[PDB]
């Protein structure tokens, strides 16, 4: 007689299971076969639990895990109840400092390789050979927000890569836009400050949207740029997978022979490109906070691989300023029309973590820890960063000795003269503990630079100019990118912009600091700013319908690399669709949905009033996986609803409104035989309507219309008719 | 052959299009005419594309 | 003693404050993926009043047993029947 | 000028959550013609303080409603509201 | 040719596929049509891949 | 019906500036000084060789 | 040339390593061969081009 059930129905099936179709489960127990360097070099500190004693931590087996040692069934607690002491003890002291930024994050390991060795321009070893995996461990992460904030915000999204490499780690640490909001490091913390909670009283948690951070970027244009990128839908992604990544600084690659080559790096999602809108992103923080956290650790267990592209931007040494912009400036980006993207290689993310503390929580990424093959610039935001990764960790990790945590381990060799931090794991055996050394023939030696294997060396750029506190002139530009920007966007991208900056601006609650912050927008366009100022009931003044638009971009009018749907690459594999149940579903129709959708790799959950099954007209008996309110439509691409007894639902507030928001939002909605009086709601025409998918039964023809819609991830046409909707 | 009613099709259509080449880059935008050996992919500028370099022309949408 | 002072609890509620309750319950169980954990769930509120069962029970798709149905009440708390 | 933000969908949609959520709703004049989103009677409705204009009765009904919290009579007739 | 009865049988079977690029990216979907220059592949839209640029054809079952 | 031979003969008479993207994935400019059947004479500040068999992409800086 | 040297590692069956383009090393055995292709088998039987082949190893010597 244990606890498990009889059936065994508590432990997951160790395969590939979509979303909803298992509990889910430490990597490890889920996809025991997936594997790399790292993960196996984790073995060694992974502790099993089946068929062992419970145990204290120094080893002595517990007899009553349920009781205080206590004078008497009803006395008082002994301080010699050594058990409890350390049970509570280790539970009391539980919680490390939380990431002074990026602390919301969500990670998984991969691995990545290239598609041709790089020699010719880094000598970097990890890109040396097509044959050669690398390991890695990627998290990405919000800004703003604390460990437990939301995942879906209106923030900048992190995206950190580790690459376990032969020659040491490399860190690459980058955000989901190609800018940042400041130029330089030393204004860090002010621009942190100013977006983070209120000092006073902790107000508002991962928004944007308060006074303090617009005051500041009201009196800071060099932030507009990456500002523009936040108010658009690239400030609210559908999924880790399905957002770009991006290094911001230009660093350095150099080759077997010394040649530098400046690279900006990129991540291009396979599985392309696709935000969500703001009211469906603002309430989801409400009805799944974990979203993002969940839809990677899902779309991992259910074989959905996200999967990512290496890519550079390499611009010779001789083209340094050849642009009307610095290339060291890390608020201008470098337009993929004048440097195109290069894919190097690829990434994949194919497993879950086991602990999430152990593995996520104390992983310790850091741009500086960079390669030979690889070097800095001196881009002034860069300069900063280099400084704030190691020092960092003392607090968050307790002490120097972070590199030897399990996650955070080289899996290459490590050997030194450093001695003894606090949790000190290595024990040195070395005579010495210095070099130059005579008692251990000066072991571990200096390895000369070289080829492959070489020491590290720094490229030996010249330095020339007196010890100063200045901003380069050349990044005295702030317009002009934005405006790009922006003029790269497609009509409906450019109305999400503006409600994105109305939205924010109108919890502003100084009036001035608008007004400021309308007039900066003045600077980038005028379209823009009356849109904006229009809806905050702001006249734009003679003198601000006047500025004159900045400068095109190296001659540039758009670029269709800035928008998310310029030329749409949405991909339906991995997305999910609803299915509202009846009692009494026409089989038939559900028959041909499952199927057509699995075919293409797009999930289904089955959703009803309540829970628990409903049968089919043919006696096939239907689990539902959540009801309507469980699992609203916000959770979900698109909503198909069948055939069958329509009048079990057709009258409930809650199927009806599940369709109303989805219409709002934009969904695809595909409504076979009776289901079609749905359209009632909607306050959808007889004639039909683009982007409601609609038959007598679910065919082939229904079915590829909606798949279809789907490729276009969201109905854009629909846009004019929503504002009459109540949703 | 197959190469010719594809690419008629996308441009008649007008029909934005990607192209990966084998230097691991991907071009944009949407097919303007084509020969022969080349493609042009009209944008800012139009520009001419050899097909010995292209890899793969991927629709956004069915045709 | 386990069930008395719940028991107290709930029959001091109006029937509004009731709908909640269950509705509470039918909403957090109908979350936990493992659907063995909400008939045990169930189980124990048998144990406190047969309304409350059989309202969630419903709401999550279960048909309570007869040995379920029969499951006596506990105790009144020192003769309280309510406490407002 | 009802007009102004009749056919508005956030104007409405507010009137309808708050609805579903059982809270105290006070219309003067043309704005009875909301009525129409929230389902109710021509007759009237207990929770729905309605009138010709705003005075000493429309307002004593209403800060009476909010004494009460909320307007759990309503709660029936809440499932059929889509909100 | 061994090229094409190899081919058709992935077609007419529809089997699932990986076609590998010599620029080293990976492919996935169905054989749609080929000729001696192209191969369409099938997914939510066809793309034209051409040949001269495929490095290794690889189905997800044996046929 | 040739179109390569139209693209580079007007790019070269009406001396406009042009990018060269090679299947390295390598941008060269100039403008062009003549060709061939099979190669680029690229004028820059030398007048060099590019062989076509290696361009991806030719790129003119205006209309 | 090419099918003495193919047709002996075939009728022996013997490992051998083939390098692409890219830089891959594969392996297997050749089950059949083209004037375009081979067929390597391991796992599964796959079907690589010779205009993306490099170089053919034999694991062992042949006559
Ligand atoms: C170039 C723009 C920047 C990018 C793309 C960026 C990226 C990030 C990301 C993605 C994280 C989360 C790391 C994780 O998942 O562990 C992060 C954390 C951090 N960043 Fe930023 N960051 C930027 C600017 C800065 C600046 C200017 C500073 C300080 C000058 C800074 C200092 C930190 C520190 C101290 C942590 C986390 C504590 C730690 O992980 O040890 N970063 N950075």
């Amino acid at each position: 007689d244990s606890l498990a059930p009889e059936d065994g129905s508590h432990r997951p099936a160790a395969e590939p299971t979509p979303p909803g179709a298992q509990p889910t489960a430490p990597g490890s127990l889920k996809a025991p076969d997936t594997r790399n360097e790292k993960l196996n070099s984790l073995e060694d500190v992974r502790k099993g639990s089946e068929n062992y004693a419970l145990t204290t931590n120094q080893g002595v087996r517990i007899a009553d895990d349920q009781n205080s040692l206590r004078a008497g069934s009803r006395g008082p607690t002994l301080l010699e109840d050594f058990i409890l002491r350390e049970k509570i003890t280790h539970f009391d002291h539980e919680r490390i400092p939380e990431r002074i930024v990026h602390a919301r994050g969500s990670a998984a390991h991969g691995y990545f390789q290239p598609y041709k060795s790089l020699s010719d321009i880094t000598k970097a070893d990890f890109l040396s050979d097509p044959n050669k995996i690398t390991p890695v461990f990627v998290r990405f992460s919000t800004v703003q927000g604390g460990a437990g904030s939301a995942d879906t915000v209106r923030d900048i999204r992190g995206f950190a890569t580790k690459f376990y490499t032969e020659e040491g780690i490399f860190d690459l640490v980058g955000n989901n836009t190609p800018i940042f909001f400041i130029q330089d490091a030393h204004k860090f913390p002010d621009f942190v400050h100013a977006v983070k909670p209120e000092p006073h009283w902790a107000i508002p948690q991962g928004q944007s949207a308060h006074d303090t951070f617009w005051d500041y970027v009201s009196l800071q244009p060099e932030t507009l740029h990456n500002v523009m990128w936040a108010m658009s839908d690239r400030g609210i992604p559908r999924s880790y997978r399905t957002m770009e990544g991006f290094g911001i600084h230009t660093f350095r690659l150099i080759n077997a022979e010394g040649k530098a080559t400046f690279v900006r790096f990129h991540w291009k999602p396979l599985a392309g490109k696709a935000s969500l809108v703001w009211d469906e992103a603002q309430k989801l923080t409400g009805r799944d906070p974990d979203f993002h956290r969940r839809e990677l650790w899902e779309a991992i267990e259910a074989g959905d691989f996200p999967e990512y592209e290496l890519g550079f931007q390499l611009i010779p040494e001789e083209d340094e300023f050849k642009f009307d912009f610095d290339l060291l400036d890390p608020t201008k980006l470098i337009p993929e029309e004048l440097v195109p993207v290069q894919r190097v290689g690829k990434m994949v993310l194919n497993r879950n973590p086991d602990n999430f503390f152990a593995e996520n929580e104390q992983a310790a990424f850091h741009p500086g820890h960079i390669v030979p093959g690889l070097d800095f610039t001196n881009d002034p935001l860069l300069q900063g960063r280099l400084f704030s990764y190691t020092d960092t960790q003392i607090s968050r990790l307790g002490g120097p000795n972070f590199h030897e945590i399990p996650i955070n381990r080289p899996t290459c060799p490590y050997h030194n003269f450093q001695r003894d931090g606090m949790h000190r794991m290595g024990i040195d055996t070395n005579p010495a503990n210095y070099e130059p050394n005579s008692i251990n023939d000066n072991w571990p030696r200096e390895t000369p630079p070289g080829p492959k294997r070489g020491g590290f060396e720094s490229y030996q750029e010249r330095v020339e100019g007196n010890k100063v506190r200045e901003r380069s002139p050349s990044f005295g530009e702030y317009y002009s990118h934005p405006r790009l920007f922006w003029l790269s966007q497609t009509p409906f991208e450019q109305r999400h912009i503006v409600d994105g900056f109305s939205f924010e601006l109108s919890k502003v609650v100084r009036p001035y600091i608008r007004e400021r912050v309308v007039d900066q927008l003045a600077h980038i366009d005028l379209t823009l700013a009356q849109a904006v100022a229009k809806n905050l009931g702001i006249e734009l003044t003679d003198d601000q319908l006047n500025i004159t638009p900045p400068p095109d971009v190296n001659g540039l009018k758009k670029d269709p690399s800035l928008s998310l749907y310029a030329i749409p690459d949405g991909d339906v594999k991995g997305r999910v669709v609803a299915i509202l149940l009846n009692d009494e579903v026409r089989s038939a129709d559900l028959l041909a949905i499952l199927k057509a959708l699995k075919a293409k790799g797009v999930h289904a959950k089955l959703l009803y009033s309540r829970m628990g099954e409903v049968t089919a007209d043919d006696g096939t008996v239907l689990p539902i996986a959540a009801t309507f309110a469980g699992a609203p439509s916000l959770t979900v691409d698109a909503v198909i609803v069948p055939c069958g007894n329509i009048a079990d639902i057709a009258d409930n507030g809650d199927a009806n409104y599940y369709l109303m928001e989805a219409y709002k939002h934009l969904k695809p909605i595909a409504l076979a035989g009776d289901a079609r009086k749905f359209k009632a709601t909607i306050k959808i025409a007889d004639q039909g309507e683009e982007g409601i998918v609609e038959a007598d039964s679910a065919d082939g023809s229904f079915m590829d219309e909606l798949l279809t819609l789907m490729a276009a991830h969201r109905v854009w046409s629909r846009i004019p008719k929503i504002d009459k909707i109540p949703a | 052959s197959l190469q010719d009613p594809f690419l008629n099709a996308l441009r008649r259509e007008r029909v934005p299009v990607s192209i990966y080449l084998v230097n691991g880059i991907k071009l944009q935008g949407q097919i303007e005419s084509f020969d022969q050996f080349v493609i042009l992919l009209k944008n800012t500028v139009s520009q001419m594309v050899y097909k010995h370099a292209i890899s793969t022309v991927v629709p956004s949408r069915p045709v």
